[PDB]
């Protein structure tokens, strides 16, 4: 509910502003999608692009220390729980050997997480989310879906 | 005053759209323009002109007979 | 007042503290530009041109 | 049936023409002024026709803005201009009619 | 959460100009209401920088005019500013009228019969704010138009009287004229404002006439950006009049002090008032001219009671599309023969296009909405 | 009756030089942000 | 010009609205010398000779 | 127009005319006094005195 450590999912509780909401970094060669998806009454659409695009922003200008660290816990907890068992290492390893060439070592991965600061994430968040043109899919009562200029003009801050 | 999500059911309808910075403003400006100015003149001249044609004429004329009735040639 | 005194606070300073700087020098050159301040634009090349 | 009665049609297909409605792919009734009677028309409507009517408004709202007009091929007819709206308006100004004599007496 | 919603004073500029639902399709005939707003607010402004320096007595009125645009640090540039500004509010008010007419947006009762009230109260203005200046056309615009209360049966001449301060147009109307032009344009800002209220209860009409809600746009970006580039244009068309043709819509007796003694050889007012000052000197009697002067602008608030189409837009409609331009041109010709001597061929084609206006308001326009509905089988 | 005359003459021609810039350039941006519109593209899937 | 002058500009100045704001303000100043003379300039062209400022040498102490 | 013509509403004015009929008065009387209309006034008793 309320005490939920994310912006985002806290805000949403509070407010009953969504069903659901999930970040994706969805990969292929060479390119993929980045975003987030949720579910929502036909009142809240323009409510929760604000509060998503407005977390993608405080974290390309104002990420802090803490916060990441948090980030880079899950990471790990989310890496180490999903290769439990035969079928997700198999799938581990067929699917690296394809996407990377080898098999990177869960070690190799945890050195990688590890060199996550906080100027890492506003770094590599400003790469991709900072002024960026988005990709924008719309299903369902969507009359109050943002207007693409106006999502647009959430992926920059005036104030910055 | 109504907001949006509060203004009319609408159904199975899809709109696809561009970002402004993937697309240009003017894309033919005058090669798709022209022919379309000419169109709707086309499409109106003959409901907006022939009230203004018809006031030009008893503008004229109205003119013309203001100068030309003060002078006179016998006394 | 104490709330706001801890480690992320110093971090959030540190993460806004160029751009606050260039609004400083935005909102400077601003001033200097709109009531003409002689003072300043006696040294910049270009908008020099006022030979009393 | 008649001469003259086929030119009344003829020069009502003329006006129907020039009204232009029809390059903007629109039909007749989706061109009404919406008062209180015609409100409950589009309200009694069934799925298929609200959701067309929605459709051909939307588009013509579109060809508007754009200031452009639909292909001559795809101009509604004349002679095909369903007047969908007819029988439901007509129940409504029926219904309204009534009550105004009930409130009479 | 934004706080463009929540907060009091935020929320209305948000659900005014910003989120506003409005309809994809509005033409550059919509943007008039906007640019109504800038020059209600552009004579504020400049009428203001005038004040500073006006001088509201007989005496300097003509004088402190003079200081203005000779001595007064850039005044000539503000006097002008406000002079054409007044002009470019009247070519607005009347796109936007017509457009109204158009397009149907009259049966948006209550706001245009607000606009109607709006409509009176620039004209209002306007008038006293000629008086200021105190040249010949000032006091004798002044003299020909307040006379005319004169007709008004029992009541008639004690009105005049009251308005007048004395039994002319004397020191005290100068001064009552500056102070009713002070307080007026706040009072249509509130009108305006009222205005506004009104209209966005429905939200905006369109080119068609038929509803946009399947197709709204939010006001940020696109009309904000639309009036943008309006404002530019309206401010290109004033400046345009100021700094190139500062003396083309106005009259030059004004140029002259006041000479109650001297009447001038013609007596014209600013285009904008000219058709009806046309429609005045059409009717040879006393009462008639005004009850057909007031008739001029009231008629405005009858026009939605004769709306009889069953379409609520003229896009559709070619026999109304044909009697609104003769009703354009027929103003047009009006206002050539405001600004022409009372002779000959002026006499009678003017009272022919001032019975003209009237029939085509309030018989003409009324029948071709009928026909063309027969046309339709409606 | 004119002493404004030669400045109103300069500062016209400033007035013309930079709405010639302006205009086109306040254009394009209202064109940038209305091209989302102009070039929509619009779809009816009503059901079988 | 490898990557294009409008690239250039975005990365380095354009991508801050601190950096935006900063470059319509500097390019604001060095636009005001360049126009309000450029135009001085092009206004002396038509009225060569008419202006005060070519009067001047004739009348001196 | 045709709709408010019935039985029923011949019947509502009939007993709205009394009301209609002392609201004209109050207007008037209300008029008079407000104005000190001298026509009518000249007819009142105690309101005469107002001897030229
Ligand atoms: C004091 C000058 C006036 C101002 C500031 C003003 C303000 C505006 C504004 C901002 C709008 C919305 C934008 C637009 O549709 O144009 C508007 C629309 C409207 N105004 Fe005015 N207006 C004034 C004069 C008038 C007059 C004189 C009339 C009628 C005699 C009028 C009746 C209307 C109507 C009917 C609309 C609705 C148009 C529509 O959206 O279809 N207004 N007004
Ligand atoms: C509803 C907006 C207004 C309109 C339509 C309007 C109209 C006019 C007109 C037609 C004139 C005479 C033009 C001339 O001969 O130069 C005038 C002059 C004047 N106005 Fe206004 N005005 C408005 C706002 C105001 C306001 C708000 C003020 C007070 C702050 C004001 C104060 C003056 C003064 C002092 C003059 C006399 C100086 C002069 O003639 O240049 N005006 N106005
Ligand atoms: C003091 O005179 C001010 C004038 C003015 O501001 O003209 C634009 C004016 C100048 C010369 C002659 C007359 C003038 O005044 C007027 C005033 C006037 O008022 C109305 C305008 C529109 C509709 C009805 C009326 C009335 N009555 N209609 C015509 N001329």
């Amino acid at each position: 509910g309320a005490h939920l450590s994310s912006p985002l999912a806290s805000i949403a509780a509070t407010n009953k502003l969504c069903q659901s909401f999930q970040t994706f970094n969805i990969c292929y060669a060479d390119t993929g999608l980045l975003g987030a998806h949720f579910v929502c009454d036909h009142m809240s659409i323009d409510d929760m692009m604000f509060v998503l695009q407005g977390q993608w922003m405080r974290l390309c200008t104002s990420a802090t220390e803490s916060e990441v660290l948090r980030g880079k816990n899950l990471l790990r907890n989310a890496l180490v729980s999903h290769l439990d068992g035969t079928t997700p290492v198999c799938e581990d390893i067929g699917r690296s050997l394809l996407t990377y060439g080898r098999r990177i070592p869960l070690a190799e991965w945890e050195s990688r997480i590890a060199e996550v600061d906080a100027r890492v994430v506003r770094e590599v968040c400003s790469k991709y989310f900072y002024d960026q043109c988005p990709a924008v899919a719309g299903f369902g009562p969507i009359e109050q879906l943002p207007d693409y200029n106006r999502i647009r003009s959430g992926m920059f801050w005036l104030r910055f | 005053g109504r907001q949006f999500g509060h203004l009319t059911r609408v159904r199975h309808v899809i709109t696809y759209s561009l970002s402004p910075f993937e697309q240009r403003a003017f894309p033919h400006y005058f090669s798709k323009g022209i022919p379309n100015v000419l169109r709707r003149t086309r499409a109106c001249i003959l409901r907006v002109a022939p009230p203004f044609v018809a006031f030009y004429l008893v503008y004229t004329w109205g003119t013309q007979e203001f100068e030309k009735s003060k002078r006179k040639n016998p006394a | 007042l104490t709330r706001f005194l801890g480690p992320r606070y110093r971090q959030l300073a540190r993460n806004w503290v160029p751009t606050a700087q260039l609004w400083g020098a935005v909102g400077a050159v601003g001033l200097v530009w709109a009531t003409d301040s002689r003072l300043i634009l006696d040294w910049v090349p270009y908008i020099n041109g006022k030979f009393k | 049936v008649s001469a003259s009665s086929r030119w009344l049609e003829g020069i009502r297909k003329w006006y129907y023409n020039a009204a232009g409605f029809n390059k903007l792919g629109l039909m007749r009734d989706d061109t009404i002024h919406e008062n209180d009677d015609v409100k409950e028309a589009i309200r009694r409507l069934p799925e298929n026709l609200y959701d067309d009517r929605v459709f051909r408004i939307k588009r013509a709202l579109d060809l508007s803005m754009r200031q452009q007009i639909l292909p001559k091929e795809q101009w509604t007819k004349y002679e095909e201009d369903k007047s969908y709206l007819e029988p439901y308006l007509k129940e409504v100004i029926r219904e309204r009619k009534e009550r105004e004599e009930w409130a009479k007496k | 959460t934004n706080i463009r919603k929540s907060h009091p004073l935020m929320k209305i500029v948000n659900n005014a100009f910003i989120d506003l639902p409005a309809p994809s399709n509005i033409s550059s005939w919509w943007n008039f209401g906007s640019l109504l707003g800038i020059c209600l607010i552009l004579q504020i402004l400049t009428g203001l920088f005038l004040a500073m320096h006006y001088t509201s007595d007989t005496t300097t009125a003509f004088s402190s005019v003079t200081h203005i645009c000779r001595d007064v640090n850039y005044g000539w540039i503000i006097r002008y500013m406000h002079a054409n500004g007044a002009s470019m509010f009247f070519i607005c008010l009347y796109m936007h009228v017509g457009r109204g007419l158009y397009y149907g947006s009259y049966t948006f009762l209550e706001t245009w019969n607000i606009g109607v009230i709006l409509l009176l109260t620039v004209m209002a203005t306007a008038f006293m704010g000629y008086v200021l200046p105190w040249g010949q056309m000032s006091f004798w615009g002044a003299t020909v138009i307040t006379n005319l209360l004169s007709a008004i049966p029992y009541i008639g001449t004690n009105l005049v009287e009251w308005i007048w301060g004395g039994f002319s147009v004397d020191k005290a109307t100068l001064t009552r004229f500056f102070a009713f032009h002070f307080i007026l344009p706040f009072i249509i800002m509130a009108i305006a404002m009222v205005h506004l209220l009104f209209l966005h209860e429905t939200g905006s009409n369109n080119p068609t006439g038929i509803s946009s809600d399947v197709d709204k746009i939010p006001f940020h970006p696109y009309y904000t950006i639309k009036d943008i580039l309006g404002a530019l244009l309206l401010i290109l068309a004033l400046m345009l009049l100021v700094l190139f043709a500062p003396d083309l819509l106005g009259d030059p007796d004004n140029y002259t002090p006041a000479n109650p003694l001297n009447t001038p050889p013609h007596i014209k007012p600013e285009w904008y008032f000219l058709f009806a000052y046309a429609i005045l000197r059409s009717i040879p009697n006393k009462l008639g001219g005004v009850l057909a002067l007031a008739f001029s602008i009231l008629i405005l608030a009858l026009i939605p009671l004769l709306h009889t189409s069953k379409q609520r837009s003229m896009m559709f409609r070619p026999l109304s599309q044909c009697l609104f331009w003769a009703l354009v041109a027929d103003l047009l010709t009006l206002t050539w023969i405001g600004g022409q001597p009372v002779e000959h061929p002026y006499i009678t084609i003017g009272q022919l296009a001032s019975v003209l206006y009237f029939l085509l308001i309030l018989v003409l326009m009324p029948t071709a909405g009928t026909i063309e509905n027969k046309l339709l089988k409606w | 009756a004119e002493p404004e005359h030669d400045h109103r003459k300069r500062m016209g021609l400033k007035m013309l030089l930079m709405m010639g810039l302006l205009l086109p350039l306040v254009y394009a941006m209202k064109r940038h942000k209305w091209s989302v519109l102009k070039s929509r593209k619009l779809a009816y899937r009503p059901p079988k | 010009v490898a990557p294009t002058l409008t690239a250039r500009l975005y990365s380095l100045l354009f991508r801050r609205t601190s950096t935006f704001a900063l470059t319509i303000v500097v390019g604001a100043l060095f636009f005001e010398r360049a126009f309000d003379q450029g135009a001085d300039a092009i206004y002396e062209h038509i009225n060569e000779g008419k202006l005060w400022k070519h009067i001047k040498h004739k009348y001196e102490n």
